[PDB]
């Protein structure tokens, strides 16, 4: 057939960019970074009205500063997150402090290109990682199979993914609040959403300094859907 | 060793050979997991091409994976051996170091973790299998019903079906099943179970297995006549 | 572990104002034999170092042959291995330190105690000990085995501290130096009276001195010692 | 060296020495042997100072890693497994311990469990571990209820340290006491032996023997 | 640790095991259970050195407990002794061995017969109609020999057991702390809790 | 063609597809230049943003205290690369009390990229580096390739476009050279010459990364508000 | 200490007309504690009989490792394995652990079926064979069994009165050993037929 | 590199099949028939050799059915020595699970084995998978008397009474039609007989073409005897039930 | 037999201050009843405001601080040149230390420095990386002839308030790094007199938010 490893004549690498489209068929996930915190959230996608929602697990803890979303092939995300919580625990024991969120996501992208003929193929899911630590704030990061990640302001993943950046484009500012950046997240939720928003197909999440990583509940989501809807209205 | 990478992405960000496997699962024969108020009931259809069988010694389709848990599958019935015997052990290793039997997602977690594996490891193909992972976790009430797929992504059910012909029975369970109000009792549970069954079975003779889990490690697999009871009742109301 | 079978005894060194002197015996004792009387344990390396080794002369021989294959190995694929990117005493003595403390840590070590003598680029002197044990330090003064004992206490007689170095020259250094081989051959069961003296000078370079002896001996005191204690005759 | 930790209605009470010798020569009188393996866990350290430090510090890590996996805080049971079960990796290479791990859960209650370095783990309701550990016992075993209120356990548990403090050679400096709720544990204070024995002595009238 | 005794009767085995957990100077506990259920029907009592007993005991365990979920039925006494003697043979000649010794106190359910299976840290096995470890049996074998008989009760077997937990409390020097006692029969595994 | 599905097959002319379609990758990635004095070595960088929410990709890495590079192609190739000479650097310091020369340096990164186009299984690696440093021979900067062709240079440029800024760095050649005790006016001729490879887009203040190394100078960084002054 | 004297025993053959026999005691000990008095050192696999001394764990061990071997070597070869050709497994076996060995002294006896020669032979802990025409010993009272056998021995005994020497050889030795006896067993063999009989003895 | 020339033998065709499973299942249907007839007082096992010579050695011949124990037997059906590997295998773990617990192997655990031994070869090592299909006739004091078969797939199903090789459609229609419940060994010995006298592509079936195997209680009190029919036997047989 | 152990005697003293911190050494070394070296430094600047030192054998003591010297630069490289503080330097030396538990280093390692809220921190370690913040630690030959004399003079144990006779303690007030530099200068005197091991020249090294700064002084040489 052809090398795991192979570069196409353009110079990247056929598996990595395959991996990428992938990505794109995967569930829409949204991240905002402000100066009161990172708001992560997501698309649950059910394939069906029998299956329980809430066992649908695409935003993960990774340590109490530093939360993960997913979008793509899920089930590959498990040892990177396996991988990424055991990073965090044993920088701990051996630093007694934090992991700088750069860090922890430099740890997981050096997984990226173990591949070849180490594991079979290229991961085939990408990674919002959203964290704070003490020297650079808060911050979002876009963790790729290609072994790169870039910090984000705000970055969505997923199937409406494009889209949904145009629309963070506008919409993204510097002195945006964490309530501001929750509607934010639901806004451009509800627009890529092939289902109509709920607190039971969508989910939020967010990181701050003072409560660190939080799961959003379905009771508390519904509120600020409801609050959206009231301020749409408004004009 | 071996090391070639079997399972691969495709220009279209396809991996066929775990695509291939869920292929493997539609030809295998269908089995059902419904969920009740305090039970969880899993069904599962025996194809009657092959009659002479010795029933006592033949494989069944439920496998108990501890006391307190169940697992059944549709696709390549080899493959599931590998799957029930690392489920097993994990089962009791956990037991063994965490003091506590495993709980039913956690069990779920692993036997998809472990099909996981086998769509990124080199010179192994994936799991043509499909599992219904069901029991209570060690004391509490509350039924567990999970599914896993050679991908190795897993989720909770109220009412499941895989197999040849699932999507019929996943249609009649999709009308028939409220959430709202699940089967209250054993017998309403087991019904609906068998009820599901009789869209896609054929006869309802020998052709259905059903595998009533209670809390407390209460498992009992039903026999032939106590389900053709049911199958009698079914179709007496079905004339009118 | 092993034990020494073959082995050589002092080695002294001292700094001075333009350089480094190291000189040891020509002896290879088999015990209490004194087997080996033409054995060179100064070995230099290059022309601005000169190590000097006691201790098991298989390994001693072992470590020569490292240090020639070092400057084998420092000449590939460096056109400046005869000038700035030449052997440094400074790399050759901690390339030595850490295969003396690696061996002691995989306990099997080079059973030897070394003094890497020589003149640095900037004309700085370099006199450095180390051992089997991986043990490193630096002194004005530097002796091996019987040497740290005997030797030692003249030579720091001549340069005590860091601030007496400038003010001693290469023949009051030298002096001393010498006459210390003597004391050592007086009072050392395991010497020679032949030795190899070398001096390091940042100057002049390196001057090699092989077949020196120790002269001008004090023993006709020896003729009127009788006895032990009361005997007269 | 002299800990204990013993259960109550009120939870556990852990109380500890402070001090560390070589020989005959008083290295520190200021040394942790609890150890705050996280929020909820406590363990305390006899034997080797090294290996109690390092592993319990190890077995936090466990505990955080278990309960970002399963969501869960962990059991007392559980993490007190992952000890012994590794500690009986290293069985014969010389690792010298003798700890008890203190926690507090809904499923459990307060639990205790000693830990050895010889691989023996043993659930109970009163351990002390050390070479002043004979004298607590005594203090401990004739004045022990369960029906004990968080301020005379606490005092119990100190007076218990005081007791072997006096008597040990190897044990004193300072009292550290820890109280276990489920909640979490909650830190009672640094108490100098030496203050506190001519406090004791005055106010509860004991160690006549000793002249003050 | 120290006393485990053994006692097949006409249709029960009965195990007393010492409740006492000595570490060197002082005894850290007298409540100490030195057993582990395999199967329903087949108990294992144990005794030798710290950890190792423990450790070895929830290994077999966990063995038996895998085997009966995988085929869905138990082993018989003999079966499950087997196993054990083996995974003690195999210790013997490891880097570091097992120092534990084991009764296997089971009821076999196809036989309708109980069944006592001794076995040292060696790998020595033997069935018995009565058994011990370490010192015990120097104590109480005399009792048992003289007394025993194979159609002896249930009730029988504990007041034979008694006297020879009395012989022992009067002549051995260290204290045990008592015995807990447990009986396997037919309908499976029960404690005496008044003894 | 048919001699293109690995590493280890020549081609009918004797060439190497797979290295050479490494090399693509470079001219892909954003320009980046080196040049150098007799007392001062310097890099500029162009980073690449991928949107305007995005932050600008890192490019310059550092080795040691007297030596790092930049690079351009695949990120991840020069973060393993860059850990080898890392290694290498930190070996020759703790066995020898000795700093790596930059010669070396080349020669070391060459025979590992080597490897990878000879063996079946692996891939070349996908990227270009601009080594700088000062060792005991002065001032230095080495141009690394993939195929494992390592070239000392007075100055250099890869990259997108990096032919314009080479060009005027083979003009400016006797004027830079000569630039020596002055570290500002010798990074004001890189900005200068990768100014050369600029179109559309201009040089901003979190666009720009320039390092230098030198005779007093050891390997530092400048990034934000630090290379405002250069703009 | 002696892993060969802790549980103690004793393995006795010995070879007549048109037969062979071999006895044991019945004694297993830890040391100086009497544990069981039916633990049997005889085996037999087809119709080779093996007697095994020494270590009571190795004895059980090498029982079912030559059980092991022997029905796979009846399943190839379509036969039931020899004497002559056992007594080369077993020292083979015992070989294989030279700087590890199992701490027993095995007892080959049994009649080779095609030949219709009665045979025995004896083992060293590590293999060596000792192939006597007259009798072979074994265990913690092997110098009182070779001063019996030597003494009470006579070449061509009738099935019948060879019983009575192995015996009265056996008896006599145990009851002059502190770790052997607690009953025995005496196996005679012929060529198809085997009768195995219980002695009575003193159980002290 | 070596990439190229892989067949790669462990992989899904598009419909979810392992392509060399199947074509050596078509290997196997070429194979001589054999057939497992289970009764309530023992288990039968006929099988017929492929177009044999009159030269070869009948009497020390076999090629279909082989002893794994005193227990359990096997009747072969494919490549010959690729079973032999298998069947020494199997023997080995019978062997090993004696050793260990004292006790026979149990017919379905040893069974479970040598299936899971042919499901590794179709799922990881890049290898052929074995091209046999076994029928496993025995008994333990658990089920009794069990009949199971394997296939290169690693699967195994229980059976009152089966055939593999060639004509297995044909021939388990004309056992579906005679087989009872209450039926003796004496009669399944019968109807295996009958059945591949039908199956058969040979003009007609005769004792040098068979290999014939029961196990019996059929053995002095409460213990089990497997017999493996000699030449005479067979011949002796066909005669008795009217086949020649 | 080969022992891989030998003592080069030495002795070190650190002093954690209110806004400072110094880490003192004898620079003698020995063997047996022989100098090595009059001036053989024993303390070290290890980076990021960090001063170390490893008492006992000297080998095992200088390879540490190596290791941890390596350390630092690649906590530099992995976390963006962040600066490694005190009490992060300790865990990890720890791990160092305790990475060879069944073949230790023989050594008593002291560090010094500023905790992240620029108070003077000290941490003392044990040969297999058992340690502690102190605010007092001597280790190495003379340390039982130190100890006391800071416990008496630094904590004012056993100094009462004259008048109330032993009612009320001498109250703990902070002392300035002069004052320090004076108990250290006086602790090594009395340690030269006293203990044949210690002598030849006094190096401190005095930790503050500028920096590192060096003081040496000269000891009796016999
Ligand atoms: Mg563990
Ligand atoms: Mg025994
Ligand atoms: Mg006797
Ligand atoms: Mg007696």
């Amino acid at each position: 057939d052809r090398g795991v490893s192979t570069f196409s004549p353009e110079g990247r690498l056929f598996q990595v960019e395959y991996s990428l489209e992938a990505i794109k068929l995967g569930s829409t996930a949204i991240g905002i970074a402000t100066k009161e915190g990172v708001v992560l959230g997501v698309e649950k996608r059910a394939t069906s009205p029998l299956l329980e929602s809430d066992s649908i697990e695409k935003i993960v803890e990774i340590d109490r500063h530093i939360g993960c979303a997913m979008s793509g092939l899920t089930a590959d995300a498990r040892s990177m997150i396996e991988h990424a919580r055991t990073a965090a625990v044993t920088h701990n024991l051996y630093y007694d402090e934090d992991i700088n969120v750069e860090s922890l996501t430099q740890s997981v992208c050096d997984l990226a290109l173990r591949f070849g003929e180490l594991m079979s193929r290229p991961f085939g899911v990408a990674l919002l990682i959203a964290g704070h630590d003490a020297d650079d704030g808060y911050q979002l990061f876009h963790a790729e199979p290609s072994g790169t990640f870039y910090r984000y302001n705000a970055k969505a993943i997923g199937s409406g993914s494009e889209g949904a950046q145009a629309e963070l484009l506008n919409e993204w500012h510097s002195s945006l609040t964490l309530k501001e950046a929750e509607l934010l997240v639901l806004k451009i939720l509800k627009q890529v959403m092939e289902e109509k928003l709920d607190e039971n197909n969508a989910q939020l999440s967010c990181i701050t300094k003072q409560d660190g990583f939080k799961i959003y509940d379905n009771e508390k989501t519904a509120e600020l859907i409801k609050e959206l809807k009231e301020k749409e209205a408004a004009e | 060793g071996y090391d070639r990478a079997l399972s691969i992405f495709s220009p279209d960000g396809h991996i066929f050979q775990v695509e291939y496997a869920l292929e493997a699962v539609k030809r295998g024969t269908c089995a059902v997991g419904v969920k009740g108020k305090n039970c969880v009931v899993l069904g599962c259809e025996r194809r009657s091409t092959l009659k002479l069988q010795d029933t006592r010694i033949t494989p069944s389709k439920v496998s108990k994976i501890d006391s307190h848990v169940v697992l059944s599958f549709s696709g390549l019935n080899a493959d599931s051996r590998i799957l029930i015997e690392k489920a097993r052990v994990e089962a009791q290793s956990h037991r063994l170091t965490l003091e506590d039997p495993v709980t039913v997602e956690y069990l779920t977690r692993y036997v998809a973790g472990v099909q996981q594996r086998y769509t990124q490891s080199g010179g192994v193909r994936p799991f043509g299998v499909s599992t219904l992972i069901a029991g209570f976790d060690p004391r509490d009430d509350e039924p567990k019903l999970y599914q896993t797929e050679p991908s190795g992504i897993y989720s909770s059910w109220s009412a499941q079906t895989i197999g040849r012909n699932s999507k019929t029975v996943r249609e009649f369970l999709e009308k028939n099943y409220d959430r709202k109000e699940p089967p209250a009792t054993v017998e309403e549970c087991v019904k609906l179970t068998v009820r599901s069954l009789l869209e896609v079975v054929q006869t309802g003779a020998k052709n259905i297995e059903i595998t009533v889990v209670k809390p407390d490690s209460d498992i009992v697999a039903l026999s032939s006549e106590e389900i053709n009871q049911y199958v009698t009742q079914i179709e007496q109301e079905k004339q009118e | 572990t092993q034990q020494p079978i073959v082995t050589g005894t002092s080695v002294i060194s001292m700094k001075y104002d333009n350089g480094v002197i190291i000189a040891a015996d020509n002896l290879g004792s088999y015990g209490s034999l004194l087997r080996f009387n033409g054995v060179e344990r100064l070995i230099p390396v290059g022309d601005n170092t000169v190590v000097g080794i006691s201790g098991d002369i298989s390994d001693m021989q072992h470590i020569e042959r490292l240090l020639k294959d070092l400057v084998t190995e420092n000449a590939y694929d460096n056109p400046l291995a005869d000038a700035e990117e030449a052997l440094e005493p400074s790399y050759i003595f901690e390339y030595l330190a850490t295969v003396m403390y690696q061996r002691r840590s995989k306990m099997n070590p080079l059973w030897n105690a070394i003094i890497v003598a020589g003149v640095q680029s900037n004309g700085d002197q370099f006199l450095r000990y180390v051992n089997l044990l991986g043990v490193t330090y630096s002194s004005p003064t530097l002796a091996t085995g019987f040497g740290a004992h005997m030797a030692n206490p003249l030579l720091r007689k001549v340069v005590d501290r860091e601030s007496d170095i400038p003010k001693t020259t290469v023949q009051v250094a030298e002096e001393a130096i010498v006459n210390a081989m003597r004391v050592l051959y007086y009072r050392d069961a395991r010497s020679s009276r032949n030795f190899s003296l070398a001096i390091i000078d940042k100057n002049t370079g390196l001057t090699f001195k092989k077949n020196l002896q120790v002269e001008n001996m004090k023993w006709d005191f020896a003729k009127d010692i009788k006895g032990y204690g009361t005997q007269k005759i | 060296t002299t800990t204990l930790a013993f259960r109550f209605q009120g939870g556990i009470i852990v109380a500890v020495d402070s001090r560390a010798t070589a020989g005959n020569w008083v290295a520190s009188q200021t040394v942790k042997k609890v150890i705050e393996i996280n929020p909820f866990l406590l363990g305390t350290a006899a034997g080797g100072a090294a290996d109690c430090q390092f592993w319990e510090t190890w077995l936090g890590s466990q505990c955080r890693l278990h309960e970002l996996r399963e969501k869960e805080r962990i059991s007392v049971a559980a993490a007190s497994k992952i000890l012994s079960n590794l500690v009986y990796q290293y069985k014969g290479a010389g690792l010298s311990m003798g700890t008890m791990i203190c926690g507090y859960t809904r499923k459990e209650g307060p639990t205790i469990y000693y830990v050895d370095s010889d691989g023996t783990r043993l659930k109970g309701d009163i351990f002390c571990v050390g070479s002043g550990q004979t004298f607590a016992y005594g203090v401990l075993d004739s004045n022990y209820k369960w029906d004990l209120s968080v301020e005379d356990a606490l005092y119990l548990g100190k007076r218990s340290i005081l007791a072997a403090a006096h008597r040990d050679a190897y044990s004193g400096g300072s009292v550290n006491l820890y109280h276990v709720t489920e909640d979490g544990w909650i830190y009672h204070g640094n108490h100098d032996v030496g203050e506190l024995f001519w406090k004791v002595k005055e106010e509860e009238g004991s160690f006549n023997n000793v002249i003050g | 640790m120290d006393i485990i005794l053994g006692i097949r009767v006409q249709d029960s085995v009965i195990l007393a095991s010492s409740k006492a957990v000595t570490r060197g100077i002082s005894v850290l506990k007298d409540s100490d259970d030195k057993t582990r259920q395999l199967s329903p029907h087949t108990l294992m009592s144990f005794a030798g050195e710290a950890g190792d007993t423990v450790q070895f005991a929830e290994y077999i365990q966990a063995n038996i407990q895998l085997y009966s979920i995988r085929e869905d039925y138990e082993l018989s006494p003999q079966a499950v002794s087997s196993f054990v003697r083996q995974e003690l043979a195999k210790s013997i000649r490891s880097r570091r061995p097992y120092q534990v010794n084991v009764l296997i106190g089971g009821y076999d359910k196809k036989k309708n017969k109980p069944e006592l299976y001794q076995i040292d840290y060696l790998g020595t096995k033997v069935e018995l109609p009565y058994g011990a470890h370490g010192y015990s049996g120097f104590y109480t074998f005399s009792l048992l020999d003289h007394h025993y008989r194979p159609d002896m009760t249930t009730e029988e077997g504990l007041d034979l057991l008694k006297l020879c937990v009395q012989e022992l409390e009067k002549r051995m020097p260290m204290d045990f702390k008592g015995v807990i006692v447990k009986i396997v029969d037919k309908d499976g595994i029960r404690q005496v809790d008044d003894f | 063609n048919n001699y293109d599905g690995d590493t280890v097959t020549f081609s009918p002319t004797g060439r190497l597809f797979q290295v050479e379609y490494a090399l693509e990758a470079i001219k892909q990635g954003s320009v980046t230049v080196g040049l150098r004095s007799n007392t001062h070595a310097v890099l500029v960088a162009l980073k690449r943003n991928a949107d305007e929410l995005s932050s600008y990709q890192k490019k310059i890495i550092k080795c040691d205290e007297h030596m790092g590079l930049s690079l351009a192609g695949l990120a991840p190739d020069a973060r393993v690369l860059s850990n080898y000479l890392r290694q290498q650097c930190n070996y020759s310091s703790l066995v020898f009390n000795r700093k790596l020369a930059v010669e070396r340096a080349g020669h070391l990164l060459c025979d590992k990229a080597q490897k990878n186009t000879q063996s079946y299984g692996g891939r070349p690696y996908g990227v270009g580096l601009l080594i700088i440093g000062y060792d005991k021979s002065g001032a230095h900067l080495l141009e690394f390739q993939p195929s494992g062709n390592v070239t000392e240079l007075y100055g250099t440029a890869i990259g997108a476009r990096s032919q314009g800024a080479k060009t005027y760095l083979e003009r400016t050649l006797d004027t830079f050279i000569k630039i020596d005790g002055n570290p500002d006016e010798l990074i004001k001729a890189g900005v200068e010459a990768i100014s050369q490879s600029l179109r559309d887009e201009s040089l901003t203040v979190d666009n720009l990364s320039i390092a230098i190394v030198g005779k007093d100078t050891p390997f530092t960084i400048y990034d934000g508000e630090a290379v405002a002054k250069y703009i | 200490s002696d892993p060969s004297s802790i549980n103690g025993g004793i393995v006795v053959a010995m070879t007549g007309k048109d037969c062979v026999a071999i006895a044991c005691d019945l004694r297993l000990g830890s040391q100086s504690l009497g544990v069981s008095n039916k633990f049997e050192k005889i085996f037999h696999y087809g119709h080779v009989f093996l007697g095994i001394t020494g270590l009571a764990t190795d004895v059980t061990t090498l029982n079912e490792m030559f059980r092991y071997k022997t029905n796979l070597y009846k399943l190839k070869e379509e036969r039931a394995i020899e004497p002559e050709t056992f007594t080369q497994l077993v020292s083979s076996s015992l070989y294989e652990r030279r700087f590890g060995p199992y701490f027993v002294g095995p007892v080959v006896a049994g009649i080779n079926s095609k030949s219709g020669k009665p045979f025995i032979a004896g083992f060293d802990l590590i293999g060596c064979i000792d192939e006597a025409k007259d009798f072979i010993v074994s265990g913690t009272a092997s110098d009182q069994l070779f001063g019996m056998c030597e003494s009470l021995y006579e070449p061509n005994l009738e099935p019948e009165d060879l019983f009575e020497t192995i015996s009265q050889a056996l008896l006599n030795a145990a009851d002059r050993d502190a770790l052997s006896g607690w009953g025995a067993v005496v196996y005679i063999i012929k060529k198809d037929e085997v009768v195995k009989r219980y002695l009575k003895m003193r159980q002290d | 590199g070596s990439r190229r020339y892989d067949s790669r033998t462990t992989i899904f065709s598009p419909e979810g099949r392992l392509y060399q499973v199947e074509y050596a299942l078509e290997s196997i249907s070429h194979a001589g028939t054999a057939i497992g007839i289970m009764a309530s007082d023992g288990i039968v096992l006929a099988a017929e050799r492929k177009v044999t010579s009159t030269l070869l050695e009948q009497d020390t011949s076999t090629e279909k059915l082989y002893k794994l124990n005193d227990k359990i037997a096997v009747a072969v059906a494919g490549l010959t020595a690729d079973a032999e590997i298998l069947i020494n295998t199997a023997r080995i773990h019978a062997q090993n699970y004696l050793k260990t617990y004292n006790e026979d192997i149990p017919v379905e655990i040893l069974v479970r084995r040598l299936s899971d031994i042919k499901q590794g070869y179709t799922q990881h090592g890049g290898l052929r998978p074995f091209g046999v299909s076994f029928i496993y006739a025995g008994y333990d004091d658990r089920y009794g008397y069990q009949l199971y078969t394997s296939n290169p797939s690693g699967n195994y199903t229980g059976w009152k009474a089966i055939s593999v090789g060639a004509n297995t459609s044909a021939a388990q229609t004309l056992l579906q039609m005679d087989y009872k419940d209450d039926m003796k060994v004496d009669d399944a010995i019968e109807l295996a007989l009958k059945t591949l006298s039908k199956t058969t592509d040979s003009s007609a079936l005769t004792y040098d073409r068979l290999e014939f195997a029961t196990i019996r209680k059929g053995a002095n009190d409460g213990e089990v005897y497997q017999k493996i029919f000699k030449p005479q036997e067979i011949k002796d047989i066909l005669v008795k039930t009217g086949i020649t | 037999q080969f022992n891989p152990y030998g003592d080069n005697g030495g002795t070190i003293l650190g002093i954690a201050g209110e806004d400072f911190a110094v880490l003192a050494g004898d620079t003698r070394n020995i063997t047996d009843y022989s100098i090595n070296s009059r001036y053989e430094p024993k303390v070290f600047d290890c980076g990021d405001n960090i001063v170390m030192s490893a008492n006992g054998f000297a080998a095992d003591g200088d390879a540490l601080v190596k290791r941890f010297k390596n350390s630092v630069k690649w906590y530099h490289f992995d976390h963006n040149d962040k600066k490694l503080s005190i009490n992060s330097a300790a865990r990890n030396i720890q791990h160092l230390l305790y990475g060879k538990r069944f073949f230790p280093y023989y050594v008593h390692t002291i560090i010094a420095g500023l905790d992240e809220d620029g108070k003077g921190a000290v941490y003392s370690f044990d040969p297999v990386g058992s340690y502690e913040r102190e605010q007092c630690r001597a280790g190495g030959a003379a340390a039982s002839l130190i100890m006391p004399f800071l416990d008496n003079q630094v904590n004012f144990k056993n100094q009462y308030e004259p008048g109330t006779n032993g009612k009320v303690k001498k109250p703990l007030k902070y002392l300035s790094v002069e004052e320090v530099i004076k108990l250290v200068r006086d602790s090594f005197t009395s340690a030269t007199e006293r203990h044949i091991q210690v002598g030849d020249g006094l190096e401190i090294l005095i930790v503050t938010k500028d920096g590192v700064r060096k003081e040496f002084y000269e000891l009796k040489r016999d």
